[PDB]
C-alpha cells in the first residue's frame, strides 16, 4: 500500500456517483530486484489515497469466515448458575437454578444493533436493561421470534493470486462484470411489524407507561457505527439503517411488500486498537446470499423530555461484550466447597 | 462486414461490442435502395409484419455479442442488417452498430464479358489517359477489380464501380507519359473463385 | 396509416444551415416521439436526436451546439435545422417515430434499470449533399473501335456535376448492344460516365453518342470511328 | 536471491558437460543506502535463473549437522 492508479468505469453519469468500488492500475514488485508488473488492485471506499497508517491483508490460500459454536465450560470443582426464570429483572429476583458443566455451544456472530443467529426468547419478548434510567447504558433487547433478513450482495469477483515471488504473495481481484448494484440486502417486515409493536409494548409496560415511542436512525459516528456493521462471511458489510428506524409509535392504539436495504462491503476494517487494519483481499466469485434471522436489537435511549409526549430510541452498540452479555446471560462460573 | 448462406438455410448476424451491464438490442433490416426498416426490439419482440424467423439473442450473459439469426433464409432476405445496442453500463449509442450484408446465394455460373480500351487519341491530345474495364453479363453481382502496371500493383487512380442490373466498370486514371512509359497495363477480374485478365499497350 | 415524407435543398454549400422538414400523416405529431436520424453513403446509420411536444428531447452530443429539433402542430410536421455543415455531414435523413421501452428487473437490480428507445417507422428518406459546385459541364471523348466479327465502341462522358447525364446512340436508332454505365462518383467530387455499343466490324452505319446534361444546360453529339 | 550473473570453467569441452557448480559475480547491498560490491556467489544445479518461490540460507557463525543419540522415554 503506498499510492493507487485508479480509474472509474462511468462514460456518462447522474447523481455524482463516483463510486466505492474502483478497478485500478499499480507498479508492483514480483520477483528479483526492482522489477514491475501492471497489475489490478481493488479498493473499497483518481490517483494515490493510500492507506492510513497500517494495512494487514488476511487473504491466506485456505480460509474462510463463518462463526462457530463455541461451548463454555466450568473445569473440576466449580460449576456454572443457570436462571431458567423467563422474566429476569436482570438485578434481581430468580427461583430456579441449575449447574451445569458445559453451555449448548455459543455462535461468534459479530454484529452490531440486531442479533444475527443468535438465541431466541422462550416466552415472550424480554427487554434488559443495566441501568433503565441511564440512556448511556445500553438496552439488550431480545425477541421470542425472529424478524427475516436476507442480504445478497452480487458483486463479482475473481481471484487471481499471482505467486510472482518468495515473500510476495499476491492477489488480483475486480476481473469481470455484471454491473451489480453496491451490495443489496433485505429485512422482511411482518415480522418486524408484530415484533415493533409488541416491543413498544413491553417498553409501555416497563419504564414507558404512557408514551408516543419513535424511533430515528443512528446518531452518527465511525462506519462501524452508524451503520449495522456485520459480516457475511468475512467482507464487512455495512447498511444504511434508516429502514430499519422509522416508525412512530402511537401511544393511543397499534397502527406483499419487504424492506430493501441498501449496503456496501468493505475490505478494510480497523480490528483492535490501531495496532492495524484487517483486509479480506480477495471476494472469491459473486452473488452471495446469507440470509438470517433478526435475533435482536441493542438500544441506546435518546434522552427526552415529558412535554414532547414522546420517547425516542436510537440503534446503539460499539462493545461485542454486550453481545456476549446478550449471548453469555444465563451464565455464571462458580465454585464449589464443603 | 460480410454473411454468405444458401437458401433454406440459417444465417446468423453478429453485432455491437460484448455485453456489460443489462441489454435491451434493436435490429433493423434495410433493403437495397429503401430506407433503413426495422426486425426487432427489446431483444427478441418482433412489430406487426415479421415472422418468427427472425430472432434476437438474449440480453442476457455477460460479456457476449448480440446476434440476429434468420432461419429458413429466403432471397427476399438479402439486405443490409444494423442493431442498436441499448446497455445498462454504457451511454446511449447515438451511432447504430456496423452493419452486416447478407448474402443469399441462389445461383450460379454466369462468367464476366470484360473489355479494355487504351486511351484515345483525343484524350491524348488532351493531355490526359483513361484505361476503361468494361465488365458485363456475370453472375452474381460480386466482383472485385485490380490493376497492373506491368507486373506491379497500381496505389491510386482507380475508380471501380458497385456492380447492378450484373455490370461494373473500372477507370485507371494516367497521365500520358506514365500510359507510354510502361510495357503494358492490366485490369484483373475476380469473379466466383476465378480471374480473368485483360492487357492493354502503347 | 402512419405515413412520414422527408423534403429538403437536395444541395447545400459548406459553412450554411441544413433545413429539412417531415410531413407526416396518419397521426397527430404532439402524439408521438420524433427522431431524425442520419445514415452516411456506404455507412451505418447515424441517429440525430429525439423530440417530444413534452420537451423529453435530446441531441446526439457530437452534434449538439449544431442542431435543432422542432414539432409544428398546427402544420403537422417535425423540423431539423443543422448549422455551419460540411461535407461530413453529407448523408440520407429519415424522420421516424420513435418509441420508448423500459428495462426493469428487481429493486435488488435498481441500478441496472434503463431505458432504451427504437424507431418504428421511418420515411423514405431525404437526400443530403453538402459539397460547392454551381454547376459543371461534361467532356465528351469517343472510345474508338478496335477489336468474333464484333466490336466493341463507346464514348466517355467526364467530369461533371451534378448527376445526371443521358446518352442515346444515334439520336435513339440504336438502343441493343447499348449500354450505360451507372456513373462513378470520383474523388474530386466530380462524375463520370461511359456508354458502349456492340457492334459488327463490317462501314456501313455511322456511330454518334448524343450526351445530355441538362443541370448544365450541356447537349453533345459525338462521331465515334476506327 | 534475484538474479546470477554466472559463468563457467570451461573453455574447452568434451561430453556437453555445463556444470552443476558455478562460479559466479553478483550485485549486493552491503552497507548504507543502495551501494553494492562486486561478489562471489556460487550456485549448485549463463545468468539469472534465481531461486523458486522460496529461500531460506542457514548458515550461521557456529553450527553443524551430524546426528546425535536421542533417547525415548516413558514418563
Ligand atoms: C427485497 O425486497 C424487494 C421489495 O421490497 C424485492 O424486490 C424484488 O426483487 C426481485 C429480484 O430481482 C424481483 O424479481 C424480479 O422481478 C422482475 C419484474 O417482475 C415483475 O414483472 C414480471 C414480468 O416480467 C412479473 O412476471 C412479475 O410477477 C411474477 O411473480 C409474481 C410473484 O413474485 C407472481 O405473482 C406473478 O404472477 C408473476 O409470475 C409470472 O412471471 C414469472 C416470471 O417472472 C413466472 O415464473 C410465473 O410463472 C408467472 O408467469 C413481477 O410483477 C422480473 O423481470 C425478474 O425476472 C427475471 O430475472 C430473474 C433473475 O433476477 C429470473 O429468475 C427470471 O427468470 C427473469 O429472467 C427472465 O426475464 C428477464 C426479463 O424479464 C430476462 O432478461 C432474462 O433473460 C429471463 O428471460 C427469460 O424469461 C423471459 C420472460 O418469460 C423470456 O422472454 C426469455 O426467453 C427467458 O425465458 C425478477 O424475477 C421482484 O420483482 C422485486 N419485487 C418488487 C416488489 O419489485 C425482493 O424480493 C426482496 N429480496 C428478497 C431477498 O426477498
Ligand atoms: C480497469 O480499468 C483499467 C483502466 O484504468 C482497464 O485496464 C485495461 O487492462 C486490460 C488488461 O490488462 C487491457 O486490455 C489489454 O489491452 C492490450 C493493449 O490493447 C491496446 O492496444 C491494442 C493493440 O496493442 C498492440 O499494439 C500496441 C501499439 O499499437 C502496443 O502498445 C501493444 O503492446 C500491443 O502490441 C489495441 O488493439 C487495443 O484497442 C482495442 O480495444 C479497444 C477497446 O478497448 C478498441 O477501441 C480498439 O479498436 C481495439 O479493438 C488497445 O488500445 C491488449 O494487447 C490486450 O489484448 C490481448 O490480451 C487479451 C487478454 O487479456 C486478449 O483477449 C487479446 O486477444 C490479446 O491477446 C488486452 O486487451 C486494457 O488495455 C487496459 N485498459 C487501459 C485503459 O489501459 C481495465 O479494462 C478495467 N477493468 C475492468 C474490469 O473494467
Ligand atoms: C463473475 O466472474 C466469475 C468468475 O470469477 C464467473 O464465474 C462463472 O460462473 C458461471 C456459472 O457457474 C460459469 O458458467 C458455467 O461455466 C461452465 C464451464 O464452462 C467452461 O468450460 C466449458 C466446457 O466445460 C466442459 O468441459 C470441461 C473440460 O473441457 C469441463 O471442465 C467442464 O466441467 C465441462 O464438462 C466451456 O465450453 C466454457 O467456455 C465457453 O464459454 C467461453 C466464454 O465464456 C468461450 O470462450 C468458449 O469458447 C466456450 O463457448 C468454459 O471454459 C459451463 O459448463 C456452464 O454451462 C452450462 O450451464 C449453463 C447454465 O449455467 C448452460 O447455459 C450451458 O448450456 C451449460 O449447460 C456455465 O456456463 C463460469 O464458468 C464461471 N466462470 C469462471 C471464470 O469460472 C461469473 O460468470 C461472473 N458473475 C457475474 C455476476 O458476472
Ligand atoms: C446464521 O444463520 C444463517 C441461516 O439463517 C446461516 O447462514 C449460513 O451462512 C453460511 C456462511 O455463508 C453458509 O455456509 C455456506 O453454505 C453454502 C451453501 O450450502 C448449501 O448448499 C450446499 C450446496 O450448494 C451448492 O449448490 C447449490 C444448488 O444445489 C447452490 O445453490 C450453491 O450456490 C452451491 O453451488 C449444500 O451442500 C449445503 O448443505 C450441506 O450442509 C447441510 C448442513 O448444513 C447438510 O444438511 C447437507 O447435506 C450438505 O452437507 C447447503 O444446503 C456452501 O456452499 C458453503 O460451503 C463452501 O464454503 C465453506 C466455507 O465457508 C467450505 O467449508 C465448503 O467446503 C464450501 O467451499 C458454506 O457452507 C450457509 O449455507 C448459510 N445457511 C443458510 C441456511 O443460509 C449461518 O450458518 C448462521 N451463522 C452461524 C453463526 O452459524
Ligand atoms: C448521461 O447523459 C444523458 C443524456 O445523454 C442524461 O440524460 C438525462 O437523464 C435524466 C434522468 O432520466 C433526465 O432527468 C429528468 O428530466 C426530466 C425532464 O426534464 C426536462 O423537462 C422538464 C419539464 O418536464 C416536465 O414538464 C413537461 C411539460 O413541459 C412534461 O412533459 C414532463 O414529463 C415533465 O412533467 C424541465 O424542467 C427540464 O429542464 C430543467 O432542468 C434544466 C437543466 O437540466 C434547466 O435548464 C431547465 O430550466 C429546467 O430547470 C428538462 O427540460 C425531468 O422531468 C426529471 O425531473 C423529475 O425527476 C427527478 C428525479 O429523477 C426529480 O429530481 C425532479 O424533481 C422531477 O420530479 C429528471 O430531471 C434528463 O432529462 C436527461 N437529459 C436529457 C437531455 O434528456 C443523463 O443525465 C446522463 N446520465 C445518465 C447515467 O443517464
Ligand atoms: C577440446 O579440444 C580438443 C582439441 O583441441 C578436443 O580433443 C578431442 O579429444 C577427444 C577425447 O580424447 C577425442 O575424441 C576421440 O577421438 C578418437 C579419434 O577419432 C578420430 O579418428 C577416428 C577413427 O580413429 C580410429 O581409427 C584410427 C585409424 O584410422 C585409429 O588409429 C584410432 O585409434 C581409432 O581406432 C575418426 O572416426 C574420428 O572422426 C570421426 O568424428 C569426426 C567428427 O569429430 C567426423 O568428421 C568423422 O567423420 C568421424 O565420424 C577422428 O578423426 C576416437 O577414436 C574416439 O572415439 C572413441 O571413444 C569415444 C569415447 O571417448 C566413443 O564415443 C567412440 O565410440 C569411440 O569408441 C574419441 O571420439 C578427439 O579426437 C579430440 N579431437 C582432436 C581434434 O584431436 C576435445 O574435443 C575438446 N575437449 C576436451 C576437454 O578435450
Ligand atoms: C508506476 O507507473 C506510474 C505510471 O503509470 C507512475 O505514475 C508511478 O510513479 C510508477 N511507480 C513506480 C514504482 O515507479
Ligand atoms: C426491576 O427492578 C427495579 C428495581 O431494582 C424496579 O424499579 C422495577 O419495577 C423492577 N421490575 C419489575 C418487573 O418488578
Ligand atoms: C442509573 O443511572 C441514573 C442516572 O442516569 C442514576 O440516577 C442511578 O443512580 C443509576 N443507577 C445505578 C445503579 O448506578
Ligand atoms: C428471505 O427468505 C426467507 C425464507 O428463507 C423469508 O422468510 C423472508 O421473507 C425473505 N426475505 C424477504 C425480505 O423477502
Ligand atoms: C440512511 O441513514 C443515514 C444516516 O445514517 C441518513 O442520512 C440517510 O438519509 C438514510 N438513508 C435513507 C435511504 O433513508
Ligand atoms: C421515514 O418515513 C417518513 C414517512 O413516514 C418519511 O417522511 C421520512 O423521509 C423517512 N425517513 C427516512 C430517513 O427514511
Ligand atoms: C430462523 O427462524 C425460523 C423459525 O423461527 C427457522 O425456520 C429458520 O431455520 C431460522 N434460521 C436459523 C438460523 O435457524
Ligand atoms: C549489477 O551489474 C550488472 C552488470 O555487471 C547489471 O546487469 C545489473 O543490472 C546490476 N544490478 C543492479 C543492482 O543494478
Amino acid at each position: 500500500c503506498v499510492t493507487l492508479q485508479c480509474t472509474n468505469v462511468t462514460n456518462n453519469i447522474t447523481d455524482d456517483m463516483r463510486g466505492e468500488l474502483k478497478n485500478c492500475s499499480f507498479n508492483m514488485t514480483t520477483e528479483l530486484r526492482d522489477k514491475k508488473q501492471k497489475v489490478y488492485s481493488l479498493f473499497y471506499r483518481y490517483r494515490l489515497i493510500n492507506c492510513n497508517t497500517s494495512a494487514i491483508t488476511q487473504a491466506c490460500p485456505k480460509v474462510s469466515f463463518e462463526p462457530i459454536p463455541i461451548h463454555y465450560c466450568a473445569p473440576a470443582g466449580f460449576a456454572i448458575l443457570k436462571c431458567k426464570d423467563k422474566k429476569f429483572n436482570g438485578t434481581g429476583p430468580c427461583p430456579s437454578v441449575s449447574t451445569v458443566q458445559c453451555t449448548h455451544g455459543i455462535k461468534p456472530v459479530v454484529s452490531t444493533q440486531l442479533l444475527l443467529n443468535g438465541s431466541l426468547a422462550e416466552e415472550e419478548v424480554m427487554i434488559r436493561s443495566e441501568n433503565i434510567t441511564n440512556n448511556a447504558k445500553n438496552i439488550l433487547v431480545q425477541f421470542n421470534t425472529p424478524v427475516q433478513i436476507n442480504c445478497t450482495r452480487p458483486n463479482n469477483n475473481t481471484r487471481k493470486s499471482i505467486r510472482i515471488g518468495p515473500g510476495q504473495a499476491f492477489y488480483a481481484t475486480g476481473d469481470i462484470i455484471g454491473d451489480i448494484r453496491q451490495a443489496h440486502c433485505n429485512v422482511s417486515k411482518a415480522t418486524w411489524n408484530e415484533t415493533l409493536g409488541k416491543v413498544v409494548k413491553q417498553l409501555r409496560k416497563h419504564f414507558g407507561n404512557n408514551t408516543i415511542i419513535r424511533f430515528a436512525n443512528s446518531s452518527g459516528g465511525d462506519l462501524e457505527v452508524t451503520t449495522h456493521s456485520f459480516n457475511c462471511g468475512g467482507e464487512f458489510f455495512y447498511c444504511n439503517t434508516s429502514g430499519l428506524f422509522n416508525s412512530t409509535w402511537i401511544s393511543n392504539t397499534s397502527v406483499n411488500d419487504s424492506i430493501t436495504l441498501p449496503c456496501r462491503i468493505k475490505q478494510i476494517i480497523n480490528m483492535w486498537q490501531r495496532i492495524g487494519q484487517a483486509m479480506y483481499a480477495p471476494p472469491i466469485q459473486g452473488v452471495i446470499r446469507c440470509v438470517s434471522n433478526i435475533t435482536g436489537l441493542i438500544l441506546t435511549r435518546d434522552g427526552g423530555s415529558t412535554n414532547s409526549t414522546t420517547e425516542t430510541f436510537r440503534p446503539g452498540g460499539g462493545d461485542m461484550r454486550d453481545n456476549w452479555r446478550s449471548e453469555l446471560y444465563k451464565y455464571k462460573v462458580v465454585k464449589i466447597e464443603p | 462486414t460480410f454473411v454468405s448462406v444458401a437458401p433454406g438455410q440459417t444465417a446468423r448476424i453478429t453485432c455491437g461490442e460484448e455485453s456489460l451491464g443489462s441489454r435491451s438490442v434493436i435490429w433493423y433490416q434495410q433493403r437495397p435502395g429503401q430506407a433503413p426498416s426495422l426486425i426487432i426490439y427489446n431483444n427478441n419482440d418482433r412489430p406487426s409484419g415479421i415472422p418468427d424467423r427472425f430472432s434476437g439473442s438474449p440480453g442476457s450473459t455477460f460479456g457476449t455479442t448480440a446476434t440476429l439469426t434468420i432461419t429458413s433464409v429466403e432471397a427476399g432476405d438479402e439486405a443490409d442488417y444494423y442493431c442498436h445496442i441499448w446497455d445498462s453500463r454504457r451511454p446511449t449509442n447515438w451511432v447504430f452498430g456496423e452493419g452486416t450484408t447478407l448474402i443469399v446465394l441462389s445461383q450460379p455460373k454466369a462468367a464476366p464479358s470484360v473489355t479494355l480500351f487504351p486511351p484515345s487519341s483525343e484524350e491524348l491530345q488532351a493531355n490526359k489517359a483513361t484505361l476503361v474495364c468494361l465488365i458485363s453479363d456475370f453472375y452474381p453481382g460480386a466482383v472485385t477489380v485490380a490493376w497492373k502496371a506491368d507486373s506491379s500493383p497500381v496505389k491510386a487512380g482507380v475508380e471501380t464501380t458497385t456492380p447492378s442490373k450484373y455490370a461494373a466498370s473500372s477507370y485507371l486514371s494516367l497521365t500520358p507519359e506514365q500510359w507510354k512509359s510502361h510495357k503494358s497495363y492490366s485490369c484483373q477480374v475476380t469473379h466466383e473463385g476465378s480471374t480473368v485478365e485483360k492487357t492493354v499497350a502503347p | 396509416q402512419v405515413h412520414l415524407q422527408e423534403s429538403g435543398p437536395g444541395l447545400v454549400k459548406p459553412s450554411e444551415t441544413l433545413s429539412l422538414t417531415c410531413n407526416v400523416s396518419g397521426t397527430l405529431v404532439r402524439d408521438n416521439y420524433w427522431s431524425w436520424i442520419r445514415q452516411p453513403l456506404g455507412k451505418q446509420p447515424e441517429w440525430i436526436g429525439y423530440v417530444h411536444d413534452s420537451g423529453d428531447t435530446n441531441y446526439n452530443p457530437s452534434l449538439k451546439s449544431r442542431v435543432h429539433l422542432s414539432l409544428d402542430k398546427s402544420k403537422n410536421l417535425v423540423s431539423l435545422r443543422l448549422t455551419g455543415v460540411t461535407a461530413a455531414d453529407s448523408a440520407i435523413y429519415y424522420c421516424a417515430t420513435t418509441k420508448h421501452g423500459r428495462r426493469i428487473y428487481g429493486v435488488v437490480a435498481f441500478k441496472e434499470w434503463f431505458t432504451y428507445f427504437y424507431m418504428d417507422v421511418w420515411g423514405k428518406g431525404t437526400s443530403v449533399t453538402v459539397s460547392s459546385a454551381s454547376t459543371k459541364g461534361p467532356s465528351v471523348f469517343p472510345l474508338a473501335p478496335s477489336s468474333g466479327g464484333t466490336a466493341a465502341l463507346g464514348c466517355l462522358v467526364k467530369d461533371y456535376f451534378p448527376e445526371p447525364v443521358t446518352v442515346s446512340w444515334n439520336s435513339g436508332a440504336l438502343t441493343s448492344g447499348v449500354h450505360t454505365f451507372p456513373a462513378v462518383l470520383q474523388s474530386s467530387g466530380l462524375y463520370s460516365l461511359s456508354s458502349v455499343v456492340t457492334v459488327p466490324s463490317s462501314g456501313t452505319q455511322t456511330y454518334i453518342c448524343n450526351v445530355n446534361h441538362k443541370p448544365s444546360n450541356t447537349k453533345v453529339d459525338k462521331r465515334v470511328e476506327p
